[PDB]
């Protein structure tokens, strides 16, 4: 069952996008798609926290437990 | 004689009396808010559990005797 | 850093966090009650003032800054 | 770590500073030296042990 | 009279030597160099220039 | 017309004691009704206070603005 997940960039310039992840769905996954997303070129770029926790990229989206569709990852790029 | 842990909740509640008051603009209140909930992580405690760290009279009274000496 | 105002606030705000929470006898709170009072009357704040003096922003960044030094 | 005799000596310690200095008023003076007594009893000790 | 920037710095610099000397776990260093980042951002500096 | 004033004096062994006072009294007539109570041998004995405030004995009652009825004065005893 899928998880509606908001990508929220602080950094100058900012972003805020949106998808629809599978609980099955590593947090390499997610990062993935932010480079699909042309946020990013290489995943070695991007970080990832659910609140004050970076997420390593081998966890699964299980594991974070979050919310259906009311949770945030926290995204920091550095080019 | 302040613990990391100590330290590390007053200057999240230094960054929380800036959110708090609007010091800042709402992008850099943002950014804050990500510190202030890594930091929390980062030493162990809840980010709501600052205020009552900071408020313990044993805390206060320890401090206190530090800054008189 | 600390002014003489701002030790007398910390030393009242201790005083105060000894009573609220009953940690000490009733006539011992009596007795604090007597002795913040007279603290604030030396210093020139009111007793109700000394959370927002505490509170400021500016304060607690000069204070963490003494402490990190 | 201080005992709590001890935060209460070093406060009238700091108080007795301020007044012998004459930094604050000969009334704030008389309030202090009221404050340390009451301090001293609150805390079970008596001025002069301090 | 410490700027908002120095305050800031101090933080920072204070954050690096928690790292630095791994008084913290690995995971918790994660989230303190987001957190240096952050706080740059925040007062309006870059973490190399703390 | 009459202060009804409440005399506290909260060091052991602690009192609390009430008489009806002039707005045209001073200090020291309230010093000297605590020797009529017995409470002390000489003025020089006695300290009052109103809040953190120390009463010098040449004020009036009426400078303390006190309430009719609801107010009390520190007493501080030192034989």
């Amino acid at each position: 069952a899928a998880v509606h997940l908001t990508l929220k960039k602080i950094q100058a310039p900012k972003f805020s996008i949106e998808h629809d992840f599978s609980p099955s769905d590593t947090i390499l996954q997610i990062k993935q798609h932010l480079i699909s997303e042309e946020k990013a070129s290489h995943i070695s770029e991007i970080k990832l926290l659910l609140k004050g926790k970076v997420l390593h990229d081998n966890l699964f989206l299980s594991d974070l437990k979050v919310t259906p569709a009311n949770s945030t990852i926290t995204v920091m790029i550095k080019p | 004689s302040a613990s990391k842990e100590e330290i590390a909740a007053l200057i999240v509640n230094y960054f929380s009396s800036i959110v708090e008051k609007k010091e800042i603009s709402e992008d850099g209140a943002d950014s804050l808010n990500v510190a202030m909930d890594c930091i929390s992580e980062a030493f162990g405690f809840e980010r709501e559990a600052v205020s009552g760290i900071l408020g313990k009279s044993e805390f206060k009274g320890q401090h206190l005797a530090d800054i008189l000496n």
